[PDB]
RNA sequence: GCUAAACCUAGCCCCAAACCCCCACCUUACUACCAAACCUUAGCCAAACCAUUUACCAAAAUAAAGUAUAGGCGAUA
RNA sequence: GCUACCUAAGAACAGCUAAAAGAGCACACCCGUCUAUGUAGCAAAAUAGUGGGAAGAUUUAUAGGUAGAGGCGACAAACCUA
RNA sequence: CCUCCGCAUAAGCCUGCGUCAGAUACUGACAAUUAACAGCCCAAUAUCUACAAUCAACCAACAAGUCAUUAUUACCCUCACUGUCAACCCAACACAGGCAUGCUCAUAAGGAAAGGUUAAAAAAAGUAAAAGGAACUCGGCAAAUCUUACCCCGCCUGUUUACCAAAAACAUCACCUCUAGCAUCACCAGUAUUAGAGGCACCGCCUUGGCUCCACGAGGGUUCAGCUG
RNA sequence: UUAAUUUAUUAAUGCAAACAGUAACCUGCAUUAAAAAUUUCGGUUGGGGCG
């Protein structure tokens, strides 16, 4: 059964006059006139191509005849792709081992709330001229004020004056897995970047333990299933900054979602997969910026954190890239999901129950504060 | 009228397509079919009916994993979103395939009648004799047009040297070629025919208005 | 398209009737153009071709309105122009066979200035004629310098 | 329901009123924000000479003499332009590379 | 210029020059007490803000700081002795705000 | 029907007109590692960020100067919160609307079925400053209530639609950047950047020298009046129960490169005819000449940097409630 | 009910139903224009 | 004695002769500038109903001649 | 452009009771049961009180489609510009 | 002293109570609605989008739902054009009618039922009425005070003859019977649990059905009680 | 409509007509159906009808 119904598809142009068949005599056409007449057989005009080119009417060339064409089938994970298996497809793609708990380092860094009730209320209650602000309106406000709270805790921790946050930085990174060539494209969220690289979080003992540890298989789902099958792609890797950029080392990636429509939002597992792929893309791009492009096991692993969208429900991630030898030893990812600060916000009274959040918890904000403060 | 049919799409998309109602009217603009109009607004999920359609530059019998069984507004069965290889698609779900089952699409004609589960699909040579099948195609490769409504199951009565006999749910018999593909098992939404429509409102939501003058004579 | 009486009896109903011919898709070789044409003929064309001894002879012999086809008269003026120019019709290395063809149909030979106008409709004839007489205008600089050069040569003579 | 009155840009629904417009010539093009890009070359430039130190002024005297009408025919312009051909005993063959082309006019007024 | 076919500009052609402008404007007394440094003009329908600004910059050497325009509808309501409608025309009005506080004020002609 | 007053405006002499609509006297004047971070964020948003879609000069303002001010203000707040504890509990809005609706004077209806009747003539400012900083405690006052100011507020003689200003009827909103039931209700610093239409490159393509200063002053007067008036109306004063303590705020208006600083003190909400026939006070706005932060960018350096401008941003962020 | 007002104006319906473009689309509408032209009508269409 | 009443040329009719007619505008016409024509007339009407039929119209003086001829062999042609 | 039906993309539906029902009372709106006025009328079907539905088989704006022995119809020979 | 009024947009009109002058909102002349609101859009080739909404959070469904871009190629020249008035439109009328959406809930806006008398009849509308309380009448129609029960019909909510009929009629769930084994312009991007056509009338029990049978009705009758010109 | 006349049009047959052969679709002519299409529905009568 072929889609593309006949009545909607383009019909056949009408049969030519048979003077075109008869050899050899030139038909008398309405090309000498500059209009159609219903007698006087229709001419065959030559294919007209504009000799110069206008900017306003460009027709892009077919995908065979582009300057940088790669015959191997490529894949791109840009910001929109939502993985089927989610977190485990992410783990297989990036060659990592997952840890359910956040590390004791940042928990010790855990070991005011008036302003936290102020930020929850200011985001979901007080910020717009009408009632009920939408998710596109309240979620970046939450994460922006939490970043501001850390940049206020500058007083207790004085070495946070060496890290600035970036708004619209893209990046890119590529590698192989079978071999089959993959890629990750840049975010649109905040990129908190610092001048001093992050400390190594797991030792060589845990590195060899993950080397012993194996990946997982999810047949018959191929591990490229929601990856955008991309053609020509500019394989060159990119941290989205010119050389000599102050605050180079990417501390934390803040990934946020607008689009209050639930089918437009990311699912929690697909969002964790997005965090894993984006943290790995940033980490690998930093690794090939600093060291060579060769596939090897890094003696100095890189650490990149990430924080998830959907201001009610938070996901935190710490990603240690210790190997760029893909296709052995595995990277490490300490993740935790569904922290859920402010379970629910009743914005209008129900008829009893007052306006404001219900189901509040501050240990998730403590995790946020630590995960900011991990560098210093 | 200016009736372009809404079904202009060429590529098999998995996303729903915005489906235009017709009112039972031709391209000429006049009523052709009476009693149609004004249902709930729906969207069309593009069902791949070729159950054995191996993906691009691939091989024979392959495996798919069911992702989600779902209500389809545009038919009476349930649609299973299934995924196999690098592509995913909608199929009609037979009964008792949940989210997580694995189904097999084989064109292989094994000499022995394959001991197969209820969800998967093989040609009738691999199916045994007297077997409950639903998505049945007449010629091989065209795609299934027969038993695929909710709760219907046609039986395979006998296997002949180059053909086979199907009892279609109208107590009918149909000669099919040996090599065409068919899915085993009965279709989902059983108990569907024992749904009382209830209100004329419920009928009018389904999209069937009361219409008189049904004989333009 | 006519009427008919109901039972071959005038004291009865009179009632519309359309008699159509029977139509075939036959494939014909024309020796003058050397091409196989597929056309919608009828038994009367087939019989007239048999009594004309070939399609080439049928189209060259039949009159404009007995042929009664815009296509048939396109075929006629293609064939007639082929004859009137004596073209390299199949290709060289067979000029004796070409001479055989043009000798077989040598009787229907007319000037090229006539064979180009054979078979046209009046709309095509007017279009062909104005294409002949378009003639992008002559600059009056050219016209007047020709006149002045003529006048100065006349003065040099005198 | 006046058929007899002229149809203008003041005389329809909001889309009609936005689309019609008086006879002003276009000055640029509209893109992708409903944002308008004015093209400087499409904007006409007034070429105005320097009129300081000038004697021609917008009337003449009634003491000016009467002289009879002689329209400038191509023959007269020809003779006045190529009396040097008589001396011996300028012309454009085509007009692709010319800025102010004569027949399919390139210029304004 | 008005009632003249403008030459098309494709991408990198010459600028459109005009020699011998067809546009005749007139300076009108305001009806509703416009400020200082606002001149009012009555203008042909085909003349834009940019055309009027460049007109006044070049021909008259007036420094123009802002131009605003509107189309005035003339009344179609008058009728003949034949009960057929008399159309007072439609015109265009511009409001020119001067530069550097030059502060035009309409003189008292006809004293 | 109310006039939509636009702070960021193209109109000529809008500073004088907004002085009339607002009852302000305008007085010109005023009542290290920071250089490193300013240069760093500045060079980050011009050069050091990599760009996929190449940036045009129609979008340069909202792709360059907007995140530059966002990050510059956020980091200056972060690094000045030790020097000043007012910026610890302050609320910091990025592009939050600040509406204020006031009545000022009367008109006679010129024509219609209501011809010849008294109609109070309403105005509304609808503003979105780039980012603003709000406190829960009121700032200073710069001046006691009912100052002398012998400068004689302008006396606009035309209708207010000759400056092109237009009536509309929509929702009547009075809004400090957050709702009424928000503790951080006063404000003290507000940062605007002028849009792409108001490029001083375009104004000099057009026909002025000081109308750049006029557009900076107009944005100052309208934005600050709306914000201090909205604070006052939030505290419960209105045009009949006039304010008792003077309200106050501060704004810097920039265009990415040029900056200018303003301080505003609201003494009157009594703007209507019956409440203004016998009202001797007037609101006061102090303004600075526009001054450039940097001169040019050669892709790794900012050539002529201006410590005066940077320190004025610091001082404005650096005062505090008593 | 009260049945005076079947004419509920809209210029889109007026132009789409009785316009010059529509008249000239149909060959019978071309004859409508030709008839108004012969009658001498000052307005041939909407 | 009010209201009126009166008027004569504006033109028209039939013949003869002679063959006649800058810009914008098919998009919502009167809007500067973007990817297909060709197929029997029917019926009222006469036949005192109506059912075959029923003048001419689809360039053709006078007469032959309303003749030969057709035709519910009738109206009629 | 009325009206019948359909298509496309929109919108409206107070409060109380109730707790997703072609729910109850009842506004907005939709309709038109009874009476009275009216009858060259305010109106070529209105007015005034009384009434029925009012989260639905609802009402409704805008654009489009179906055309005359045809359309359209929850059949009333109903409607298709008095 | 009045008002589901008023203000705005939309649609429709097209200068239609602005100034002056003149004659007896008419006539003429002169003025005027100024863009920030709104409209007039989008360079494409390939491709990506299973997840509703409803405070969206538990939780609840069925009738299964509108809001979404990416890799690359070319693209910095910048803000034009048009709408903008009013006491307004559709009803032949300065028409008690028709007229979408936002906002105000009696108005901060808008308006005036009485030309001046008199105070007959008949007519319209209202209010009050002794005693009695349907005796009126086709009928409690209208008014006045509120209520009860029984039948007939139709199961219900719905629809209908625009402008004399709103019903017992039509439709409707339910059930039966008849026709149809199939692909791309309806039915249908469907497949016998489906589609098309006709008929009866919900339902519990039993096989032109029949007997029960609950709820509902501006349907058609009947009774009690009150209440009333 | 179970009145008269027709199937011109559609349908399903048959017969030819136009192909493949081996020791379906189009056209012409018939038929029976369907939908129709045309047309009419005398007179006297102690009103007209019934008779
Ligand atoms: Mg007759
Ligand atoms: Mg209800
Ligand atoms: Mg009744
Ligand atoms: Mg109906
Ligand atoms: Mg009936
Ligand atoms: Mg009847
Ligand atoms: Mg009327
Ligand atoms: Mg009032
Ligand atoms: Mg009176
Ligand atoms: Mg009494
Ligand atoms: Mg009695
Ligand atoms: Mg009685
Ligand atoms: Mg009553
Ligand atoms: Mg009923
Ligand atoms: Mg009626
Ligand atoms: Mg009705
Ligand atoms: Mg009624
Ligand atoms: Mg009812
Ligand atoms: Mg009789």
């Amino acid at each position: 059964y072929e889609w593309g119904v006949r009545s909607t598809r383009k019909s056949e142009p009408p049969p030519l006059d048979r003077v075109y068949e008869i050899p050899g005599l030139e038909p008398i056409t309405f090309a000498g006139k500059m209009h159609f007449v219903p007698w006087l057989a229709r001419p065959i005009f030559p294919p007209w191509d504009r000799g110069y080119k206008d900017p306003r009417f460009y027709r892009s060339p077919p995908l065979h005849e582009h300057p940088l064409y790669k015959d191997q089938a490529c894949y791109i994970f840009h910001h929109r792709c939502r993985l089927l298996e989610g977190v485990k497809q992410a783990l297989w793609l990036t060659k990592t081992k997952l840890i359910e708990g956040l590390p004791e380092k940042v928990l010790s860094l855990v070991d005011q709330d008036e302003c936290v009730l102020n930020v929850i209320s200011h985001a979901r209650l007080w910020q717009t001229t009408e009632e009920i602000p939408k998710r596109e309106t309240y979620c970046p406000v939450i994460v922006d004020n939490l970043i501001q709270l850390c940049k206020s805790q500058i007083l207790k921790h004085p070495s946070l004056a060496r890290r600035i946050c970036v708004q619209n930085s893209t990046f890119s990174a590529t590698w192989n897995r079978e071999s089959l060539l993959l890629q990750v494209r840049g975010s649109g969220g905040a990129r908190l970047s610092t001048k001093d690289p992050l400390p190594t979080i797991a030792s060589r003992e845990e590195i060899e333990a993950t080397k012993n540890h194996v990946l997982e298989t999810f047949y018959p789902i191929s591990p490229i299933i929601d990856l955008h099958e991309c053609n020509i792609y500019d394989v060159k890797n990119d941290t989205g900054f010119q050389e000599g950029y102050p605050y180079p080392y990417p501390h934390t990636l803040y990934l946020l979602d607008k689009a209050n429509l639930r089918p437009h939002r990311l699912q929690p597992d697909q969002l964790r997969a997005k965090m894993i792929l984006f943290a790995f893309g940033s980490a690998l791009a930093q690794a090939r910026l600093l060291y060579g492009n060769d596939a090897k096991v890094l003696e100095q692993p890189v650490v990149v954190q990430s924080v998830g969208t959907d201001g009610r429900v938070f996901h935190f991630l710490v990603f240690q890239l210790n190997t760029t030898d893909l296709d052995g030893v595995k990277n490490l990812a300490w993740v935790d999901s569904d922290q859920l600060l402010y379970q629910h916000f009743w914005c209008l009274p129900v008829i009893v129950e007052p306006v404001g959040p219900v189901g509040f918890k501050p240990e998730t904000f403590r995790k946020f504060l630590a995960l900011y403060l991990h560098g210093a | 009228a200016n009736f372009v049919s809404w079904k202009s799409r060429t590529k098999y998309t998995i996303t729903p397509v915005k489906m235009r109602k017709s009112g039972g009217r031709d391209h000429t603009g006049r009523i052709r079919v009476h009693g149609i109009g004004g249902g709930h607004k729906q969207r069309y999920r593009m069902i791949d009916f070729l159950r054995f359609r191996p993906e691009e530059t691939k091989s024979g019998p392959f495996e798919e994993k069911v992702i989600q069984v779902r209500y389809d507004p545009c038919r009476s069965a349930d649609i299973a979103l299934v995924a196999g290889g690098s592509r995913k698609r909608w199929i009609i779900a037979t009964e008792n395939m949940q989210a997580g089952d694995t189904i097999l699409n084989s064109n292989h004609i094994g000499r022995m009648a394959v001991a197969a589960r209820e969800g998967d699909a093989h040609p009738l040579g691999a199916l045994p004799v007297g077997t409950l099948i639903n998505n049945v195609e007449s010629e091989p490769g065209r795609g299934a047009q027969y038993i695929r409504a909710a709760g219907t199951c046609g039986v395979l009565l006998r296997k002949v040297n180059g053909t086979a006999i199907i009892q279609l749910p109208s107590k009918r018999q149909m000669q099919v070629l040996e090599t065409c593909v068919a899915t085993v098992g009965r279709v989902s939404n059983v108990d569907h025919n024992k749904r009382v429509i209830g209100k004329a409102g419920r009928n009018r939501w389904l999209g069937k208005r009361p219409n008189s003058g049904r004989w333009h004579r | 398209l006519g009427q008919i009486y109901a039972n071959n009896d005038k004291l009865s109903k009179r009632l519309k009737k359309v008699w159509k011919p029977q139509l075939f898709e036959r494939e014909f070789y024309s020796e003058i153009l050397d091409k196989k044409f597929t056309v919608t003929v009828t038994m009367r064309t087939l019989d007239l071709i048999d009594e004309a001894y070939g399609l080439d002879f049928y189209i060259l012999k039949a009159s404009g309105e007995d042929l009664c086809s815009k296509f048939g008269m396109d075929l006629k003026r293609g064939m007639l122009l082929r004859l009137a120019r004596q073209d390299p019709q199949l290709h060289p290395e067979d000029p004796e066979r070409r001479a055989a063809i043009y000798d077989k149909y040598k009787e229907f030979a007319i000037p090229e200035e006539e064979a180009e106008w054979v078979g046209l409709t009046l709309e095509e004839a007017i279009e062909k004629q104005r294409l002949l007489e378009e003639k992008d205008p002559v600059p009056l600089f050219k016209i007047y310098v020709a006149e002045l050069i003529q006048q100065l040569q006349q003065q040099a003579l005198s | 329901a006046d058929r007899m009155s002229k149809w203008t840009s003041k005389r329809g629904p909001r889309s009609f009123r936005g689309r019609k417009g008086r006879g002003a010539k276009g000055i640029g093009f509209l893109t992708s924000g409903w944002r308008f890009v004015q093209i400087k070359e499409m904007v006409p430039e007034f070429v105005v000479p320097d009129l300081t130190g000038f004697k021609l002024k917008p009337y003449v005297s009634y003491l000016a003499p009467e002289s009879e009408e002689t329209p400038l025919t191509a023959a007269q312009l020809f003779s006045e332009a190529v009396a040097p051909a008589i001396e011996k005993d300028g012309f454009e063959p085509t007009q692709e590379g010319k800025l102010f082309q004569l027949y399919p006019r390139n210029f304004l007024r | 210029a008005r009632n003249v076919v403008y030459p098309l500009y494709r991408l990198g052609g010459p600028q459109l020059r005009v020699f011998r402008t067809n546009f005749f404007i007139q300076l009108v007394r305001p009806g509703v007490a416009q400020p200082e440094d606002t001149v009012q003009f009555r203008i042909p329908m085909e003349m834009t803000r940019v055309d009027l600004r460049n007109y006044l910059e070049g021909i008259y050497n007036v420094p123009v700081a802002a131009v605003r325009t509107r189309v005035q509808h003339g009344s179609n309501k008058r009728r003949d002795h034949r009960n057929v409608r008399i159309k007072k025309p439609d015109y265009k009005v511009a409001y020119v705000q001067l530069a550097h506080g030059q502060t035009f004020t309409f003189p008292d002609l006809f004293p | 029907m109310k006039y939509m007053v636009y702070p960021q405006t193209f109109a000529l002499n809008a500073d004088r007109w907004y002085q009339y609509f607002t009852k302000t006297v305008f007085l010109s004047g005023l009542p290290a590692a920071l250089r490193a971070v300013a240069c760093d964020c500045l060079l980050q948003e011009h050069f050091y960020l990599r760009r996929r879609r190449r940036v045009h000069r129609y979008e340069e303002s909202e792709v360059i100067s907007l995140p530059f001010l966002d990050q510059l203000v956020s980091t200056l707040v972060g690094l000045l919160s030790p020097h000043n504890p007012a910026l610890a509990a302050a609320a910091l809005d990025y592009r939050c609307p600040v509406h204020f609706y006031w009545v000022r004077g009367e008109e006679i209806i010129p024509r219609g079925h209501r011809r010849g009747r008294i109609d109070d003539l309403r105005y509304q400012i609808d503003d979105k400053p780039n980012n603003q900083i709000r406190i829960s405690k009121q700032l200073a006052e710069f001046v006691p209530l009912d100052y002398s100011v012998p400068i004689e507020i302008p006396t606009i003689k035309c209708k207010p639609d000759k400056l092109p200003l237009f009536k509309r009827q929509y929702e009547n909103h009075i809004f400090v950047g957050s709702k009424t039931a928000d503790p951080c209700c006063y404000g003290h610093t507000q940062f605007h950047l002028l849009p792409d239409k108001l490029r001083r490159e375009r104004l000099l393509r057009q026909n002025c020298a000081d109308q750049i200063e006029v557009v900076f002053r107009a944005n100052a007067i309208a934005s600050l009046f709306a914000w201090t008036g909205a604070q006052a109306m939030y505290q419960g004063f209105w045009s009949e129960a006039d304010v008792t303590r003077p309200f106050v705020s501060q704004a810097v208006i920039t265009d990415g490169k040029y900056f200018s600083f303003f301080c505003y003190q609201l003494n009157t909400l009594a703007l209507t005819t019956q409440a203004d026939q016998n009202n001797p006070r007037k609101n006061i706005c102090w303004g600075t000449q526009s001054k450039p932060l940097y001169e040019t960018i050669e892709d790794n350096d900012v050539k002529g940097f201006n410590d005066d401008v940077l320190l004025q941003i610091v001082h404005f962020l650096l005062n505090r409630p008593k | 009910k009260a049945r005076g007002n079947e004419y509920q104006p809209s210029n889109i319906k007026r132009k789409n139903k009785h316009g010059w473009v529509r008249r000239l689309s149909t060959p019978a509408g071309v004859q409508v224009i030709l008839r108004r032209m012969l009658k001498g009508r000052k307005s041939l269409s909407h």
